RNA sequence: ACUCGUGAGAGACUGCCGGGGUCAACUCGGAGGAAGGUGGGGAUGACGUCAAGUCAUCAUGCCCCUUAUGUCCAGGGCUUCACACAUGCUACAAUGGCCGGUACAAAGGGCUGCGAUGCCGUGAGGUGGAGCGAAUCCUUUCAAAGCCGGUCUCAGUUCGGAUCGGGGUCUGCAACUCGACCCCGUGAAGUCGGAGUCGCUAGUAAUCGCAGAUCAGCAACGCUGCGGUGAAUACGUUCCCG
């Protein structure tokens, strides 16, 4: 049995991509089996000179899902 | 009791006792008091006059302590000042040495605050 | 910042201590971010321009 | 500073990304590179309004999808145009990258377009006044366009005092997230400086 | 030029403008004479507030 | 079988309810040798107490997250959920007593610009 | 002396 | 408290005695959240209490918080453009808060060299009517009536 | 201070200068840029002038200051008092 | 099966009851419910004000330099100190110090990086490389406060750690000016701090630890987050500030 990893920022585009990836193995499969969301976490000063008390926070998500048998570029497969 | 000339203290345990030595701490008196073999948690009254022979004879053979630490420390000090070195003169005016801030603090080596 | 500062990051040198940063649209050296590599003001500017793929504001 | 960027504000919710590729190790020259296509692409054209720019990558192929108002100007006929940034997109590092030239559906609904043309008028010699009535009653005649306010701050007019001006028509709920607000910035190159444009623009809201 | 004194804890500010140094600090001393007068707060400057008859 | 689960302030207990003797097997450990204080204890057979049914059942938990005082406070609620299951009835008595109402208590998040979560950089006027 | 300091520290 | 007063939270009742007083005093003598280690120096105090005089800490503890509980305190009002010090009715709950923290704060200040040995002597000279914490309630009876005549506003 | 396992740094440049000056047993004045150096038993003899930061001073190096960095005996601040 | 992970959905809408209310807004109480009345916290900052800050993120009108106010390099400086102000950390100790045992988190990071077992050092650390692009491996299985036991006995002390002497490790081409850490010794002021002044209404103040960005190394006691234990008080707008 081989795991098909997908990765996106996108949620959405990952439900289409582990159902689209479902729908054309179906070999038994496991389902998409979701995987804790990977959160990056940035402060920064918003004026370009002093006022630091001043922040603003970005972040980015990663969407993981697997699947266990027996695109759209925001997703990735890894097949291993 | 009278150990190298130092008068220990009335009711203490041996090592902290031993501590009061100019050339002992606490971990130089834990690991003599271990090597010599009397017991760490004795009182300064109990001990006796063997005992009293035996931390000088080691203390005296295989540590330096008391008057010729210190004047190895101001000998040191006054070499490192003689020879033009920056700690020098940092010694000689009474200033920080190991790279400490001045603007503000240091008060240390500066002594108590002055008014101008 | 100045051309000439920002040209000489590109450099190579045989001691690698040296290499700084040094945001690449700007030449910024100060608040450089490794995984954009743009500091705090262009990455700011660029995530609310959504030119950033999956960089978005916080809330929580 | 006052109101944050409209596109970064719904980014998450109304509006979408502009890039559009995944990368944990090749973060960093993709961004690189995609910055340096997006300046390729603004200066290379500047006659026809380009209202966008989007970049897909997937390994070594890049699609470039280019919107702009005009574009048998930014194509040529024989391929002139097509094979130059072609050219100057292979010589990015771009690998294999092939553009997608678009054309907007309606020119004076886009924000962008709408402050490019301001500038462009402003620019030269026409009084903002006009050019702000003129943009406005222009966006008004649109079927989806339900609202429109238009600013512009500097030195109007080649005064010596630096100036704000803003005239709005309809509704310009700033602060409504599924209210989508087109939002367009440009800056005017006159000769006493230079004239802050934004425009923002509302056409129904989204669920 | 800006002044600021802390009057027992109470904060007293001015700031004025001049074409030079000299002009500048005399109209701040003018200021900070006003304010302080109007900061005094000690009996002879809220006798007159008080409600009387 | 019968099993709930009780979540106070990042704690989760999972309890497993039989019709033993009063014994409690927290992860394996026992009233005394887990959550070694009275006030905890009490906390813990509150539910027992206004139910009068103690020393009626034998508990087994699984425990995750926070401290003692979450997991006591986890452990309660899923006590008390056990026993509503166990015996509708009596509700009032429990509900009444708040044992059946989770805690939404939770650590406030911190807060740019400020030391803690409402705590302020001190500012001198001068 | 110092220079016997050198060589047992470094040699 | 300018749209009105704010809900009490309602404090729960003792493992080991059972009494609203014993948690109310726990609660005072807390320090840095340390809840365990108060708890131990309250319940030494009231066994060292009980083996001093043989008899069940709380009644004890009641009888020296009504030694030093007040009834009268005094208060700064400005009526009129003018401060003075008013004598006023005190509640029961603020009589039984003040009682409790002058006995803590006196008891933290003994000298014998522990917190649990302090708060049995203070309790214990309290129930008898001489600890420190009786003489500063016989003190701000004193003020409250030294300035009996401004009672009326 | 250095790990003992990396060695002194000296300088080659000053290093080569000394090894040339002290073949034939005459010590002349050395002119040397580097604070950083230390000091090499094979200095014993010579006197290097230091830079400081505007100009050299000189230092006669002994015995007793072996061991020690060039920068140590040229101090860069000069401050007399207020 | 129970958690948990993440998709969809339900669930709070004064929905219901009683009473005040112009039978109006709205308000008080009650039932139900996990949650009751914008549930808790965020993101969001109207027209404008203060010619507020930024020509040193960037761009830019005008003026100025242009064998230099451009550009390359070595060394030094930004770390200087008779003082003053501000923000913090550690303390002045027994609600504690030291030693031994022992139980519970969340979040986050990791490829020329995280780096384990083992071995060598007292200890920074050295050798070595298992396994991991990571709900898997490593950050130890993760913590400290906490609980139990022993000791110290109110002292400028077994408190406090500054300063200084000596000896080392790591990074870096290079720790003198000017890194951090480790070991031995040294053991200052400091006895809860005048006038005055600051923060905080509940998982809050207080206190304890963990992680990240920047980063070869660090001046980090700073900043941004995460959780552990967790209080007192609010009679009421007369006075102070807005």
């Amino acid at each position: 049995k081989i795991r098909i990893r997908l990765k996106a920022y996108d949620h959405e585009a990952i439900d289409a991509s582990a159902r689209k990836i479902v729908e054309t193995v179906t070999a038994s499969v496991v389902g998409p089996v979701p995987l804790p969301t990977e959160k990056n976490v940035y402060c920064v000063i918003r004026s370009p000179h002093k006022y630091k008390d001043s922040r603003e926070h970005f972040e980015m998500r990663t969407h993981k899902r697997l699947i266990d048998i027996l695109l759209p570029a925001s997703v990735d497969v890894n097949i291993q | 009791a009278r150990l190298v000339g130092v008068d220990l203290p009335r009711d203490k345990r041996m090592e902290i006792a031993l501590t009061y030595i100019y050339g002992i701490g606490r971990t130089r008196s834990n690991e003599i008091l271990a090597a010599t073999g009397i017991d760490k948690n004795m009182r300064t009254k109990d001990l006796t006059d063997d005992q009293v022979t035996v931390l000088r004879d080691y203390i005296e053979g295989n540590l330096k302590v008391e008057g010729d630490l210190r004047r190895e420390v101001q000998a040191d000090i006054r070499r490192k000042i003689e020879i033009g070195c920056y700690q020098g003169l940092r010694h000689r005016r009474g200033l920080p040495v190991r790279g400490q801030r001045t603007k503000t603090n240091a008060r240390t080596r500066k002594g108590p605050k002055r008014t101008i | 910042a100045k051309k000439a500062l920002v040209h000489k990051a590109n450099k190579k040198p045989k001691f690698a201590v040296r290499a700084y940063t040094r945001c690449n649209k700007c030449g910024r050296p100060h608040s450089v971010y490794r995984k954009f590599g743009l500091c705090r003001i262009c990455l700011r500017e660029m995530a609310h321009a959504g030119e950033l793929p999956g960089v978005q504001k916080s809330s929580w | 500073g006052q109101k944050i960027n409209p596109h970064g504000f719904r980014l998450g919710i109304t509006t979408e990304w502009k890039s559009r590729w995944y990368a944990d190790k090749q973060y960093k020259d993709y961004v690189k590179e995609d910055v340096a296509i997006r300046k390729l692409l603004a200066t290379g054209l500047e006659r026809a309004g380009i209202a966008d720019v989007e970049i897909e990558r997937t390994r070594d192929r890049v699609r470039v999808d280019i919107h702009t108002a005009r574009p048998g100007i930014v194509i040529g006929r024989r391929g002139t145009e097509a094979d130059r940034i072609r050219a100057d997109l292979e010589k990015l590092t771009g690998k294999q990258v092939q553009l997608n030239i678009l054309e907007v559906k309606n020119p004076e609904s886009q924000a962008q377009l709408v402050a490019q043309g301001v500038a462009e008028q402003l620019s030269n010699r026409v009084a903002f006044r006009r050019a702000m009535r003129k943009a406005i009653q222009s966006a008004m005649r649109q079927p989806n366009v339900k609202g429109i306010r238009v600013q512009c701050s500097g030195r109007l007019g080649g005064a010596e005092m630096s100036r704000s001006e803003f005239y709005r028509e309809g509704r310009v709920p700033l602060h409504t997230l599924r209210a989508d607000i087109d939002y367009g910035l440009y800056e005017a190159k006159t000769t006493f400086g230079r004239i802050g444009v934004k425009v923002w623009i509302y056409k129904g809201d989204i669920v | 030029a800006q002044a600021n004194l802390d009057v027992n804890g109470r904060q007293v500010r001015a700031q004025v403008e001049g074409v030079n140094a000299r002009e500048a600090v005399d109209r701040l001393e003018a200021r900070l004479r006003s304010r302080l007068e109007r900061i005094a707060e000690h009996w002879e400057a809220r006798r007159g507030g008080v409600p009387a008859e | 079988p019968i099993q709930t689960v009780g979540r106070r302030k990042e704690a989760v207990v999972r309890v497993r309810l039989v019709p033993g003797t009063g014994q409690f097997n927290l992860d394996g450990r026992t009233l005394e040798n887990y959550f070694p204080n009275k006030v905890h204890q009490q906390l813990i057979k509150a539910p027992l107490v206004t139910v009068d049914r103690v020393d009626q059942f034998d508990i087994y938990a699984h425990l995750d997250g926070g401290g003692p005082s979450g997991q006591a406070g986890a452990l309660r609620l899923a006590i008390a959920r056990a026993l509503i299951l166990v015996q509708p009835e009596d509700r009032p008595a429990l509900k009444k007593a708040g044992f059946l109402t989770r805690d939404p208590r939770a650590i406030e998040r911190k807060k740019y610009g400020l030391k803690k979560a409402r705590k302020a950089p001190q500012y001198s006027k001068r | 002396g110092r220079v016997a300091r050198f060589e047992k520290r470094y040699g | 408290p300018r749209k009105g007063p704010a809900p009490k939270r309602p404090l729960v009742n003792d493992p080991v005695y059972g009494s609203q007083l014993v948690t109310q005093l726990v609660n005072k003598v807390l320090l840095e959240g340390k809840k365990s280690l108060a708890e131990r120096i309250v319940y030494g105090a009231l066994e060292q209490a009980r083996e001093k005089t043989g008899t069940d800490p709380v009644v004890t503890l009641k009888r020296a918080l009504d030694n030093v509980k007040p009834a009268l305190e005094v208060r700064s009002r400005r009526v009129g453009g003018a401060t003075y010090q008013v004598p006023v009715e005190v509640r029961p709950d603020r009589s039984t808060t003040l009682a409790l923290r002058w006995l803590v704060n006196f008891s933290r200040q003994r000298r014998e060299k522990t917190m649990v040995e302090r708060l049995a002597n203070e309790i214990l000279d309290a129930s008898n009517g001489l600890g420190a914490s009786v003489k500063r309630r016989e003190d701000t009876h004193k003020m409250a009536e030294a300035n009996r005549a401004f009672a009326h506003y | 201070p250095r790990s003992l396992k990396k060695g002194p740094f000296v300088d080659d440049h000053l290093l080569k200068k000394v090894d040339v000056q002290n073949e034939k047993n005459t010590k002349q004045v050395i002119k040397t840029w580097s604070r950083r150096s230390t000091i090499i038993p094979d200095f014993i003899g010579h006197t290097f002038a230091v830079h400081d930061g505007r100009k050299h001073v000189p230092v006669f190096v002994t015995e007793a200051m072996v061991g020690h960095k060039l920068g140590e005996f040229a101090p860069t601040r000069t401050f007399k008092g207020h």
